[PDB]
């Protein structure tokens, strides 16, 4: 649905992953995936202080 | 086909509530009802091609959504939050004492204000009638005295807060409209205010200016939570279940201390009985209390002075909320919700004697002293405030401490309305209570 | 994808609306009046051919529904048949807005005009009622009907008829109306003009004598206009509370002292505002009209007087004349700063930020001085209380007084800061936000309990003049005065202007008794404090120090160090201050 | 026109030249196109006897011949002759009107001379207490159905701008009616605040009003002010009020007598028009420095008598 | 918020009196040159008003001069009328060649404006 690459913010990832999940997630939660697999997404924060997530 | 508009307390200043057409296909037919708070699930797209083209110069189509599915919500973390202030010290204080947290005193206000945001539990026995669980709240009072600034604290708090005022509100924006549509070429109905509060808050700035046509709408609402009209050839009945809150001035723009307020106000007897909690604010003037009233507003006005960043701005106003009130205003908002959604405490019949005997005695001081005489809608009232009482500590079980907080705020209303004469008789009658 | 221009460096009125610009870009100011819902406009549509399979793509319209004129393919004869396209078009967003012509537009006592202007794209919505939007784009002619049967030999074509209207395409949309941003928007030259109008020590007391500069005397309402004009500062409390930061002001005084002179005065120089007068306003043309809306089946709000006053000053003339079913319309918009309506499904909430200057006469048309001033005015508690300031002027048979005045309303028929001066100064002022100091905060309860005392009746506790509404005017008022010089904080003094201002509800009086406090606490500061004693000329001396700045040339000195003595045997004449035998000066009991 | 009105067509560099309202000086052409008869308007504007004006104005009794001419049907009443003259000669706008009430027993010469008023004044109007409404001297303001341009229907105030207006039975005017006059008596203009329209008009125009006593007949037992219907802030803004009273003393009754008798059996009003119209055309007078210290001393004086409003003062 | 008790200068005050006599006119005068300077600098930002949609020399000085000071008065720095005629009339002083100016009833008629390399002119002042 977005014309360009860059990923969206988390803070609009983590209310539609919350839902789907039945349960909220947090920001804390991310963490422990890529602990598990280093390169499951790429991490680059958006300048607007915004963390971000992408395939 | 419907239409579906912004949430009521949503729409930014300045702009009427945007609002779309939708499609709906058979066997999503009688999904909703009008007043109701719906998620949708469908395609978006342009639809209004073929005679609009050739009907005018520079033609124009229309947006509409194709109803595919239509649905009508917490988390375990959140509730981990909710139970442990439940079961706090004096949650029933930090609740009243976080209402309007910039206003002084008017704690007989705070109380009814926090009692009528949780409201009680309805119940609709069948093969009888209905009963309302909605509080209803009179503000009557001399200028000043920040009547109708509560009226916009409970307009950002509440979950779904319609406001209107007496004159800029008219009998048809209220009950309903009537629109065309050529589609099916019947007459359809638009619902006004009252309709939009349904499972909400109805708020009545200035509630005596209105015409008693006006005013005639907003009775039978009450009564009936619902709204009748016959109207354009339509004949039908909306939801219309709406707490009130309404604000108001006495004769003349001062309170008659010596009179009634059956003899201070326009408003005649009949609608003031569909209150639940009458609050009579006088501004007499005394040193000891003007000064503790100054201070803290010269207090409120330097604190509301305007002048990872987000966070460190979200930090400091949670300070600045700390220092005013005890619990913070989001957190309260969540935690009202969920109060409303969750909790339905219920009574203990070990309680019955505690409640009917107070009754009986109030009922026979009534004919001792007063001309207001006891009716069962005063306990009709007792008992809806003792829900919320007891829905503010999330207890499903109603509590003896929650029936003696109700009872302290009916009786005091009723006692503070009579004249000056017979109110001091029954202050002394009811010390114990 | 779409071009917006803006910034044209003139600014055309719509009477400059001419046949001879169509198709020429021009930028254009009016008052909003109308706007429309948005609805989607076809920008670039598409076809398929009926007789065969083809496709006809990137048709532009143009401003008429066109269809294709051939078919592309040799192998079919396809004309004027064709079906659209609603997928591979594309559609754009479009708005139609009315707008009308401002009052400092046209000359006084002419009829404003009105026009419609087009939005497109990102543009729409950004037009709201009573806004003075400002417009830019390019001028069409629109098809039109309403030409015909109007006298003239009218054109045909070949027959055809080819009447046009003439009508505004908005490219781009902006609504006007944070020291260093103001700053940064003026050169330096500009700057030296209003900084040397700030940095001046009399700088309060040359703009009130500039307020209405042909009208005689009333010193107390010309800090009152000074003062709402500027206005005081908008707070919003963090629990959610809207918090009034305009000035209310009511005038009532006999029928030949000047108040009409003072509102059409405002009226000519506020940026921003709206004349009325009694009977002749009702309640829908003050707040706002629901009226039936153009291009649709729907209804639409229309700017009433006091929209169009939004960051201005309403004038309201013969206030005691409205009737008490249009007074109550007033109420909302001058607490709350907000009007609500609920009528025919226009359920909304809108700004009114608005500042009323009313005028009125007694109930008897005449200052009944045998009555107190409750029996001289029919206004009530819930509207006395709004007004900061509430004046009510006398006028009595004095000779001196006479005298002058008719000195002064003769020139007018024989014949210190200019109206523009004013102008550059209010918008810079505007700009500031006063803080309390702590101190003012223990002051301010001080004097709150003083007018409360004062405003307190002999017998019921219940007060009339004097609210919770009136402590928030002396921070209002305070704001305001400390907004008209260069500092945000607000001194101990400015708390006591105030309070002066809502009280007040041979050598010149001002002049002897501003001597008399300042020579009456100097002895109480010395005999307080234990100093040593001073005689009378070394008082003189100390107050003509004291006023070193006012004094233009050593000639005015010996004046005024003459016009002492008079003011201290006045205060001996009637042992405001005792004489003990060179003697010396010690308050009386 | 007149009370008719025809449409005219405008072209090219001739607009913006006509608003609502104003009063034009028209040469066209005239037209006709199936009927609609129209003027293809050419032209807009929008603005000997010397000798024997001078022989005239050099007369001794100039003030008593003026005075009498004006209405030779009606004895004597001299100061009324003179002030009613003195409001067809107007004061003088600067970069002005005068307006009377006549106060008197309901026998005595009231009606006449307001009839001949606007019968020797240009587009003079004549009005009643009950004849007209709030709307009557206020002109209808509205909005165009299909322009959607603000248009107006004239009106007594707005039709006699620049003229004098008679109005007749002025103390029954409605309290509504009478409520517009402080504006347009003092202003000069009509502002008027209805749904969807806001703006102001002008008005500028000259008031000759004439008031039965209150009740049947004057009454000196009762003061003056409780004579008359009006409130002090009405009563304030009328330059003169002329209270006629009917006396029963034959020396003035037998004169009368015979002026109304030797008129039933079997200056003119053109040099008078002529007169009027040129000085009010050519005459700019400026108050001297001596004449000034005049205008203080008699307003200080009406003063110290303690209703000497200052509205008297420019009176 | 008070003031010296008895300064040192005491009869030398009638002195500061007369050196603020002494300067009075001069203070005058640098308000008059100050204010020229802010209608001869503002002219710069007008020429564009001018130069961009005005076609003709039919326009008269009060027909340009309404013009002007409605499109400043949405600035943060508004115009009024009469200063807006120093300032029409301050362009043909300093551009003698592209407008002329005269009279007719006796008002003013502005001529067609060649606008050409017009920020030159205000740097030579
Ligand atoms: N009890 C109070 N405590 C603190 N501030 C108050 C109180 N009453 C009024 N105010 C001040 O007055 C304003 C409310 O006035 P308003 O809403 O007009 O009262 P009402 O509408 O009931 O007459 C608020 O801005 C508030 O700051
Ligand atoms: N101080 C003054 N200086 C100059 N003129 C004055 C003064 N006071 C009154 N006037 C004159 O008196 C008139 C007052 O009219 P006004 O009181 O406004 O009427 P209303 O009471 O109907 O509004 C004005 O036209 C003005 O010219
Ligand atoms: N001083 C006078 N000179 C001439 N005619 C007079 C005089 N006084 C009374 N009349 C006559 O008395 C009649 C009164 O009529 P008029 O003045 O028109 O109305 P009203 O009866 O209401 O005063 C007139 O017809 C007039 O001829
Ligand atoms: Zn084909």
């Amino acid at each position: 649905s977005r014309s360009t690459g860059v990923p969206p913010e988390l803070h609009v990832l983590l209310p539609q992953i919350s839902s789907m999940m039945k349960r909220k997630i947090v920001q804390d939660d991310i963490l422990k995936l890529l602990t598990i697999w280093s390169d499951a997404y790429v991490v680059e924060l958006n300048s607007r202080g915004e963390l971000t997530m992408n395939l | 086909r419907v239409t579906l508009q912004e949430a009521p307390g949503t729409v930014p200043p300045g702009r009427l509530p945007r609002h779309r057409e939708v499609i709906l296909l058979a066997d999503l037919v009688d999904v909703s009802k009008p007043g109701e708070e719906v998620e949708v699930t469908g395609i978006y797209k342009n639809n209004y091609d073929g005679n609009l083209n050739a009907k005018n110069g520079f033609p124009v189509f229309a947006t509409i959504i194709e109803a595919n599915s239509i649905k009508r919500s917490w988390t375990e973390e959140e509730e981990r939050e909710f139970r442990k202030i439940s079961r706090d010290r004096g949650i029933i204080d930090k609740i009243i004492s976080s209402m309007a947290p910039s206003i002084y005193g008017h704690r007989d206000i705070k109380t009814a204000v926090a009692c009528s945001l949780f409201g009680g539990v309805p119940k609709n026995v069948n093969g009888k009638h209905s009963i309302r669980g909605d509080i209803n709240v009179l503000l009557l009072g001399d200028p000043g005295t920040a009547k109708s600034q509560i009226l916009k604290y409970v307009e950002k708090t509440a979950h779904r807060a319609v406001f209107a005022t007496g004159q800029g509100a008219s009998a048809v924006g209220l009950t309903a409209s009537v629109r065309k549509d050529p589609i099916t070429k019947e007459w359809t109905l638009e619902g006004g205010a009252l309709v939009l509060a349904d499972k909400g808050v109805c708020l009545i700035d200035e509630f005596d200016k209105m015409n008693d046509q006006d005013r005639t709408s907003i009775h039978e609402a009450m009564e009936q939570q619902s709204i009748s009209i016959s109207k354009a050839g339509i004949v039908t009945t909306l939801q219309a279940r709406c707490s009130i809150i309404a604000a108001a001035n006495p004769n003349g723009g001062r309170y008659n201390s010596t009179l009634p307020l059956a003899q201070n106000v326009s408003l005649t007897e009949p609608i003031l009985s569909a209150f639940d909690i009458l609050c009579v604010v006088r501004d007499l003037v005394d040193e000891e209390a003007d000064e503790r009233l100054a201070t803290f507003v010269v207090d409120s006005h330097v604190r509301s002075h305007p002048e990872n960043a987000r966070q460190r701005r979200l930090q400091r106003q949670r300070k600045k909320e700390e220092e005013i009130s005890p619990i913070p205003q989001e957190l309260l908002m969540k935690y009202i919700h969920y109060a409303r959604t969750k909790i339905y405490p219920k009574l203990h019949q070990m309680d019955m004697d505690k409640v009917s005997r107070v009754y009986a005695d109030l009922r026979r001081e009534s004919i001792s002293t007063g001309s207001f005489p006891i009716t069962v809608r005063h306990l009709e009232s007792i008992l809806r405030i003792a829900e919320s009482f007891a829905k503010m500590r999330l207890s499903e079980f109603v509590s003896s401490y929650d029936l003696d907080r109700a009872i302290k705020v009916v009786v005091d209303s009723f006692v503070d309305a009579q004249k000056v004469s017979v109110r001091r008789q029954l202050r002394r009658s009811f010390a114990i209570y | 994808f779409q071009i917006s221009f803006f910034n044209l460096p003139t600014v055309h009125r719509i009477r400059d609306i001419r046949s001879e610009k169509i198709g020429s870009l021009l930028s254009i100011s009016g008052t909003v009046t109308r706007t429309s819902e948005v609805r989607p406009e076809l920008y670039k549509a598409s076809f398929t051919c009926d007789m065969c399979r083809a496709i006809v793509d990137n048709v532009e319209q143009s401003f008429k529904y066109t269809e294709p004129t051939f078919c592309p393919n040799p192998s079919c004869e396809n004309r004027a048949f064709w079906t659209l396209n609603v997928t591979r078009s594309r559609f754009l967003d479009w708005q139609k807005v009315r707008i009308q012509e401002n009052a400092n537009e046209i000359p006084t006592g002419s009829m404003p005009r009105t026009l419609d202007v087009i939005l497109r794209g990102d543009s729409v919505e950004r037009a709201k009622p009573g806004d003075r939007c400002k417009f830019t784009g390019v001028e069409i002619v629109v098809p039109d009907v309403t030409q015909l049967g109007l006298p003239g030999v009218k054109p045909s074509s070949t027959v055809r008829d080819l009447t046009y209207k003439i009508s505004f395409l908005a490219c781009h949309v902006i609504s006007i109306g944070d020291q260093e941003v103001f700053l940064n928007s003026l050169s330096s030259d500009e700057i030296n003009e209003l900084k040397e109008m700030v940095k001046d020590e009399h700088i309060y007391d040359k703009l009130v004598r500039s307020i209405a500069p042909a009208v005689f005397g009333h010193e107390a309402v010309k800090k009152g206009i000074l003062l709402q004009m500027l206005g005081g500062v908008h707070k919003s409390t963090v629990e959610g509370i809207k918090l009034r930061g305009d000035i209310n002001i009511c005038v009532v005084g006999d029928p030949s002292t000047s108040k009409s002179q003072f509102l059409k005065y405002v009226v000519g120089f506020a940026p921003r505002s709206v004349y009325t007068s009694g009977k002749a306003s009702s309640a829908a043309g003050l707040t706002a009209a629901v009226v039936r809306d153009e291009e649709g089946g729907d209804y639409t709000i229309e700017a009433g007087a006091l929209m169009l006053a939004d960051n201005g000053i309403c004038c309201i003339d013969e206030f005691d004349k409205m009737d008490i079913s249009d007074q109550v319309a007033i109420h909302e918009a001058m607490e709350q700063q907000t009007i609500s309506i609920a009528k025919a499904g226009i359920h909304a909430t809108l700004n009114a930020r608005t500042s009323i200057l009313a005028a009125a006469n007694p109930v008897g048309g005449r200052y009944n001085r045998k009555l107190s001033l409750r029996g001289n005015l029919n206004m009530t508690a819930p509207i006395m209380s709004r007004f900061d300031l509430f004046f009510v002027i006398l006028d009595d048979c004095n000779e001196k007084i006479d005298t002058e005045l008719a000195s002064h309303i003769v020139d007018l028929h024989m014949k210190p800061f200019s109206a523009e001066q004013l102008r550059r100064y209010i918008k810079y002022a505007r700009t500031f936000k006063p803080i309390l100091t702590k101190e003012a905060r223990s002051y301010l309860v001080e004097k709150y309990k003083e007018l409360r005392k004062d405003d307190a009746q002999g017998f019921s506790r219940s007060s009339y003049r004097i609210t919770v509404r009136q402590l928030e005017s002396m921070i209002r008022l305070s704001e305001a005065i400390a907004r008209a010089n260069c500092v945000d904080e607000i001194t101990p003094s400015f708390i006591a202007e105030a309070y002066d201002l809502l009280r007040q509800s041979t050598v010149t009086y001002d002049k002897y008794v501003s001597m008399m406090n300042m020579i009456v606490r100097k002895i109480a500061e010395v005999d307080r404090e234990g100093a040593e004693e001073l005689t009378a000329v070394d008082i003189v001396d100390w107050y003509l120090l004291q006023k070193e700045n006012d004094l233009g040339s050593l000639a005015e000195y010996w004046e005024e160090r003459r016009l002492a003595f008079k003011v201290i045997k006045r205060l001996v004449k009637d042992r405001i201050l005792m004489e003990i035998h060179k003697t010396v000066y010690v308050i009386h009991p | 026109e007149t009370p008719h009105s025809i449409s005219l067509c405008v072209y090219d560099e001739l607009v913006d030249s006509c608003r609502a309202g104003d009063r034009i000086e028209v040469t066209g052409t005239f037209r006709s196109i199936p009927y609609k008869t129209y003027v293809d308007v050419v032209h807009v504007k929008k603005v000997q006897d010397l000798a024997k004006i001078r022989e005239v104005a050099a007369r001794e009794d100039l003030y008593s011949l003026l005075a009498r001419s004006i209405a030779p049907s009606i004895y004597e009443l001299e100061d009324v002759k003179k002030g009613i003259l003195l409001q067809l000669f107007g004061g003088t706008n600067k970069t002005g009107d005068i307006n009377i009430l006549l106060c008197g027993d309901p026998s005595t010469s009231k009606s006449q001379i307001l009839q001949y008023v606007h019968k020797i004044t240009p587009r003079g109007v004549y009005t009643s207490g009950k004849g007209s409404s709030a709307v009557g001297l206020t002109a209808y303001i509205t909005r165009d159905v299909d322009t959607k341009q603000l248009v107006l229907e004239s009106g007594a105030l707005v039709l006699s701008d620049g003229g004098v207006c008679c109005i007749d039975e002025f103390d029954k005017m409605s309290d509504s009616t009478r409520s517009v006059l402080h504006e347009v008596m003092e202003q000069q203009t009509i502002s008027i605040a209805k749904a969807g329209i806001i703006t102001t008009l002008n008005a500028r125009s000259s008031i000759l009003a004439s008031a039965n006593p209150i009740g049947s007949r004057y009454n000196p037992n009762l003061p003056v002010t409780e004579n008359i219907d009006l409130p002090p802030p009405l009563l304030s803004r009328f330059d003169l009020v002329y209270l006629v009273l009917d006396k029963v003393d034959e020396k003035n009754d037998r004169e009368l007598a015979k002026h109304l008798t030797n008129l039933y059996l079997e200056l003119p009003v053109e040099f008078l028009t002529m007169y009027i119209s040129y000085a009010k055309e050519h005459i700019h007078p400026i108050i001297t420095e001596a004449a000034k210290t005049e205008l203080v001393r008699a307003y200080v004086g009406m003063r110290k008598m303690g209703t000497a409003t200052t509205r008297q003062l420019e009176s | 918020m008070y003031k010296e008790k008895m300064p040192d200068s005491q009869a030398n005050l009638m002195d500061r009196l007369r050196e603020r006599e002494r300067r009075s006119a001069a203070l005058l005068s640098q308000r008059q040159k100050r204010y020229q300077q802010f209608l001869a600098m503002k002219m710069t930002q007008v020429f564009d008003i001018l130069f961009s949609l005005t076609r003709g020399q039919p326009y008269t000085e009060t027909y340009l001069s309404s013009l002007i000071v409605d499109s400043l008065q949405d600035s943060n720095n508004p115009i009024g009328t009469k200063e807006a005629s120093e300032i029409l009339a301050g362009l043909q002083g300093i551009l003698p060649m592209d407008i002329s100016v005269h009279q007719v009833d006796g008002g003013l008629k502005v001529y067609r404006w060649n606008s050409l390399d017009k920020n030159r002119f205000s740097k030579l002042l």
